[PDB]
């Protein structure tokens, strides 16, 4: 049923090999993990908790990475996902071409903002926001979300365990490991615009995290820096929530995905 | 300087 391609990568998340549909030619991604390296499970039968939050934020268009299919083997789980064609991921796009234009930062934050709202109003917390977890559509200027292995239902009672990137992960987790779903988002957020505009992240070691002094080290706006040092507040409750960041005058004229690809990606 | 950084 899927004529298996070229391996794109390995890790932590298992193996993910291109593939295409038979039964029409359709460009998948065929994803391997090893049932001895998933701790996270969920409810069929158990199956990882990434099918589980998949299946909440498939349905419907959006920019999330869509489960079309998943099979159980005796050793593993395989899991068929969508593939655009074609297609970079948004760390090598970065460092290929360094900090990012605030036209084209703008647009690609306001899609993982609008990806990352839909994730939370399917009950679903990514908990790994990150430029590698980030594809782009080069074509139709799109961005999609991949890699929900790390995730969990989202609840409104604290979290006291995380399988994340750690330099994403917000000071509250780093010094008590405790947060709350949204504002532990939103620091990811801040990490990732900072990323973005800057052409790396803030942040290298726990002291740098806990000490949220943020430095620019390339020229960023007055208002694009107010929005980064906001999303990075130490105390959580000082964070915006997620209309108070698409509400920010930084984020007003965003341009449309295809504007997006036009001017800067073809 | 410029690195990925593995989950976990
Ligand atoms: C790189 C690519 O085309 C693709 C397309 C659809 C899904 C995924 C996918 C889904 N979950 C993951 C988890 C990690 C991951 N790594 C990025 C590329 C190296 C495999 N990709 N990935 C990758």
């Amino acid at each position: 049923q899927y004529q298996v391609g070229p391996l794109l990568g390995s890790g932590g998340f298992g193996s993910v090999y291109s593939g295409i549909r038979v039964s029409d030619n359709l460009p998948v991604a065929i994803k391997h993990v090893e049932k001895d390296r998933i701790s996270d499970w969920g409810e069929g039968t158990r199956v990882p908790m990434e099918v589980v939050l998949l299946k909440k934020v498939s349905s419907g268009f959006s920019g999330v990475i869509r489960l079309l299919d998943w099979f159980e083997r005796p050793d593993s789980f395989v899991l068929i996902l969508e593939r655009p064609e074609p297609v970079q991921d948004l760390f090598d796009f970065i460092t290929e071409r360094g900090a990012l234009q605030e036209e084209l930062a703008r647009s690609f934050f306001w899609q993982v903002l609008e990806a990352v709202r839909h994730c939370h109003n399917c009950g679903v917390l990514h908990r790994d926001i990150k430029d590698e977890n980030i594809l782009i559509d080069l074509n139709r200027g799109e961005l999609k979300l991949i890699d929900f292995g790390s995730g969990a239902l989202l609840k409104d009672t604290v979290y006291t365990d995380f399988d994340g990137t750690r330099v994403y992960s917000p000071p509250e987790w780093i010094r008590y490991h405790r947060y709350h779903g949204r504002s532990a988002a939103v620091w990811s957020l801040g990490i990732l615009l900072y990323d973005m505009v800057c052409g790396d992240i803030p942040f290298e070691h726990d002291e740098e995290i806990i000490g949220g002094q943020v430095f620019f080290r390339q020229r960023v706006s007055s208002e694009c820096q107010h929005l980064i040092r906001w999303c990075l507040a130490l105390r959580p409750s000082d964070r915006p929530t997620f209309e108070e960041i698409q509400n920010h005058p930084w984020m007003q004229d965003v341009l449309l995905p295809q504007e997006t690809a036009e001017i800067h990606l073809h | 300087k410029r690195r990925r950084h593995p989950s976990g």
